[PDB]
RNA sequence: CCUCGCAAGAGGUGCACAAUCGACCGAUCCUGAUGUCUUCGGAUGGAUUUGAGUAAGAGCAUAGCUGUUGGGACCCGAAAG
RNA sequence: AAGCUCGUAUCAGUUUUAUGAGGUAAAGCGAAUGAUUAGAGGUUCCGGGGUCGAAAUGACCUUGACCUAUUCUCAAACUUUAAAUAUGUAAGAAGUCCUUGUUACUUAAUUGAACGUGGACAUUUGAAUGAAGAGCUUUUAGUGGGCCAUUUUUGGUAAGC
RNA sequence: GUGAUUUCUGCCCAGUGCUCUGAAUGUCAAAGUGAAGAAAUUCAACCAAGCGCGGGUAAACGGCGGGAGUAACUAUGACU
RNA sequence: UUGACAUUGUGAAGAGACAUAGAGGGCUACCUUUAUAGUUUC
RNA sequence: GAAGACAUUGUCAGGUGGGGAGUUUGGCUGGGGCGGCACAUCUGUUAAACGAUAACGCAGAUGUCCUAAGGGGGGCUCAUGGAGAACAGAAAUCUCCAGUAGAACAAAAGGGUAAAAGCCCCCUUGAUUUUGAUUUUCAGUGUGAAUACAAACCAUGAAAGUGUGGCCUAUCGAUCCUUUAGUCCCUCGGAAUUUGAGGCUAGAGGUGCCAGAAAAGUUACCACAGGGAUAACUGGCUUGUG
RNA sequence: GGUUGCGGCCAUAUCUACCAGAAAGCACCGUUUCCCGUCCGAUCAACUGUAGUUAAGCUGGUAAGAGCCUGACCGAGUAGUGUAGUGGGUGACCAUACGCGAAACUCAGGUGCUGCAAUCU
RNA sequence: GGAGCGGUAGUUCAGUCGGUUAGAAUACCUGCCUGUCACGCAGGGGGUCGCGGGUUCGAGUCCCGUCCGUUCCGCCA
């Protein structure tokens, strides 16, 4: 009777911003229109009268390099929003991973990790044992960030 | 800096200046408010009665 | 957030006026294509030096937006919006929850 | 005001104005009958809606007080361009 | 300030009669929520401890809890109970009564309700007291930096804060 | 830029710059090319240098941390 | 600073992108190609 | 001589460009600065028993979650204590007794509630449409929320009734512009046809300095208007601190 | 006056323990095929009031009862506050004139009322 | 005085901002190798994650209070 169904998407969401002075040790923030966790934070007054700054130095989570900033601290700095999955590692397919939900396996994508420490999961997977690998989807970026596996499950 | 921010000081003293209007009562109070069940059907009240009060009469 | 895909509700075509089947889209943007009015009265403005006037947008705080049911009969396929308060997670996707079974993990 | 009443009062006639309630014009929403270069035309009535509406019409012009806006605008006063 | 419609109208920073709502001062915790003292009685096998008994849902001491009945003193964010002060209304003729008509609402039913007809109650027509008038409208200045006292009260050690 | 002579000019190219006869098919305009379209126009398609990516350079700007444990007096603690 | 156009005129000699057709691959997303009839920046 | 149709010169287009220009640089705030937000909103108290009522007074919260934790109907009714049943043992389940509620109602706090406003079960989507009236804050304008109805159309239910979001109190924001739908209705003004654009109705796209300007700094080289409403020296009450 | 059905004020009606209750009338009690619904006919439905009780719920009575309601010139006109004063008090606060008036403690007392319909030795 | 953050076996650190399994290292233990001890081998054990409380079905993985231990401000006169 009708059909094609015009099947889309999910609507709304964001990245909430927030006053530049909350900002802590690993809090998350964007720099170069890119994501990024803070590791050197620095505060300053200007002159006499002042009207305090603060500079942040923030390495990224996805790329890894070194990024600064200063601005004056009322003004907002865009925080994006993070997530872990949790997911479970399956069997590595050519350049990417295979990710496995626990409600669903769906998903190998994720490209498997530029990082050095997802060499020794590279290393350790033949050896096995249940491969619980978190990933983060912040602003839709995802890469492999930790290794972990359970001890026991059967 | 700080100013007086609120305060009733010589405020109830100033309406009764004027002695706190009434509101004015009237014969025929205004209608508004009332449903249009009960409204509709009173149109046709007045409307048709008035007619044995001047048809009626001659 | 979770929405019906069917769900039946009034529908004005003037061949019905009476409760029918729907269909939910969701409603979508669009291209903000060009000749509009907005258009060229913005960029004969823009022409020439002084650059921009038409004052930019900085301060946006708000992470949400009201989420638009494009709904849709199936007999007249009239398109009658609808809205709903404003949510972060949508999805038009079935599965009703249970009963509460046991929390998995 | 008139009639009656010595008067007090009673009856009628009640403009102005106030309070409602209708009526007619427009808009929006229903009806849409008759007829229809069959598809257009709209009669007829309705609608918790609506107007800076009609309902035997009142304005124009000049001068004047006062009040506003624009103008060097109550007088004088900048550092700047 | 300009006036206008009216002139005893309807009101009145007011009392009384009747009837409302209010939870603060107080009071109480041998009434709950919260604290909180000190003793007395039971209890535990489902509290450790102690003596005696291989042993224990063992005889009796042990503190911790309780539970029972008392007592101590309380509460801006606790409460059965509950003040004066201030506050709401009514005190009618745009009333009541009798009788009767109108309707596309309402009903077992012109039964109602909303109004209207016609008559009865008129100046003790229906609480006290008063009213250099009562109501209405236009329009426009000037002000929008406050202070102090008696009472009530917050922060503060206290302040001509 | 330093500032006579004597002596010495250390460690850090991640940052910020400057640079590369540096890869190049990520970014990437006008113009130009094809298709749609009765036509404006829409679409892409390819697409300059830079950005991007990698390369060096500190007499370029600049920068140079903690906390533990230990010696057959104590204390320290080379050393781990 | 880089790109197009124009002043700007005669010539040239090879390369590739895109077109079809057949093989070599894994109906093809292509692929190494290759023969053919063109557009092309160079 | 070179140099060669390339350069240059002219017009456009992108890049670069504090060298250069213009311009800003919140507000509250027991001086201003940092700090905090009391600059929207909510719950209890401070309020002095109608209402009203303040302070960088106190105690706290939000800018989300739910097609369901909504809507109706039906059944049962809790936390807890007591008593008891192999593995079991405070915490594994069961059965009975006591049990106005000492629990649970998305998320603070205070209400409210039991043959239910809680637990489970059946069906559902009135978290719809037209479009006004009214309370709330009040200018008695808005936004937001809430009630009460009409006109429907429906769900549920044996029915009567109930139901236009979430048992109640907070969960959201204007014109211009863009964008979707509805009317497929009205214009393109010489006259026509179709694409295009403009319009009406109702939404959504953000203004959290939350009735809504697109904006960083320093000036012991500072400038001018002013200020004791706004500090330092001095005096006065004040007495902690001496 | 007793009982039932529907109620209205809603603890002068509830709690706890005992003791009663003729007549009818409720009530407890009996079977599962059909309709129905649960793990289970105990709840619920269905079917005769038969087979039997008044043990239980129900109503009433009893309890120097716990409660609750009322009252008592009992506590107390005491706490508290309106008004007013060149009244006192170093102040805190306290008296007075005009006026209002609590709670607890105390004692005394009560312990369901009542509408319609039917029926009952 | 303000405010900010840390408090994990032996010790240094992750998890630690996002709750329903506390992970590494070295330390210490075992057995071997050596004549013993080094070293290398095969294994191994160990922490309510500083306390009180409260949410939360569940908290190092939340909130408030302590406890200690960090910091930064401290300027115009």
């Amino acid at each position: 009777e009708e059909h094609t169904f015009e099947t889309a998407d999910a609507g709304s969401s964001a990245t909430y911003p927030m006053q530049c002075s909350a900002l802590r040790k690993n809090g998350f923030v964007v720099i170069k229109s890119r994501p990024c966790k803070i590791v050197d934070m620095s505060t300053s007054k200007t002159g006499k009268h002042g009207h305090a700054k603060v500079h942040l130095v923030a390495i990224d989570i996805f790329t890894g390099k070194k990024l600064e900033d200063l601005s004056p601290s009322t003004h907002n700095m865009e925080v994006p929003v993070v997530k872990r999955n949790e997911y479970q590692l399956l069997d590595i397919d050519d350049g990417f991973l295979s990710l496995m939900n626990m409600d669903g396996d769906t998903k190998d994508d994720v490209k498997a990790p530029e990082g050095e420490l997802g060499d020794s999961l590279q290393t350790a997977f033949d050896e096995g044992k249940d491969l619980m690998v978190t990933i983060i989807s912040a602003m839709g970026e995802e890469a492999a960030i930790s290794f972990k596996e359970a001890a026991r499950t059967d | 800096a700080k100013s007086k921010n609120h305060t009733a000081h010589n405020q109830t003293r100033k309406a009764h200046r004027n002695g706190i209007k009434k509101p004015k009562t009237y014969k025929y109070p205004s209608l508004k408010g009332v449903d249009p069940k009960f409204r509709r059907n009173h149109k046709h009240a007045l409307h048709g009665t008035a007619k044995a009060l001047a048809a009626a009469k001659k | 957030v979770n929405v019906p895909k069917t769900r039946k509700t009034y529908c004005k075509g003037k061949t019905c006026r009476k409760h029918t089947q729907h269909k939910v889209t969701q409603y979508k943007a669009g291209k903000a294509s060009l000749f509009a009015q907005g258009k060229r009265r913005y960029d004969r403005k823009q022409s020439g030096f002084g650059g921009q006037t038409k004052p930019v947008f900085h301060k946006k705080a708000k992470t949400t937006k009201k989420v638009v049911l494009r709904l849709e009969c199936v007999k007249c396929k009239t398109r009658a919006q609808l809205t709903l308060k404003r949510c972060k997670h949508f999805e038009l996707g079935g599965e009703k929850k249970q009963k509460g079974q046991a929390l998995q993990f």
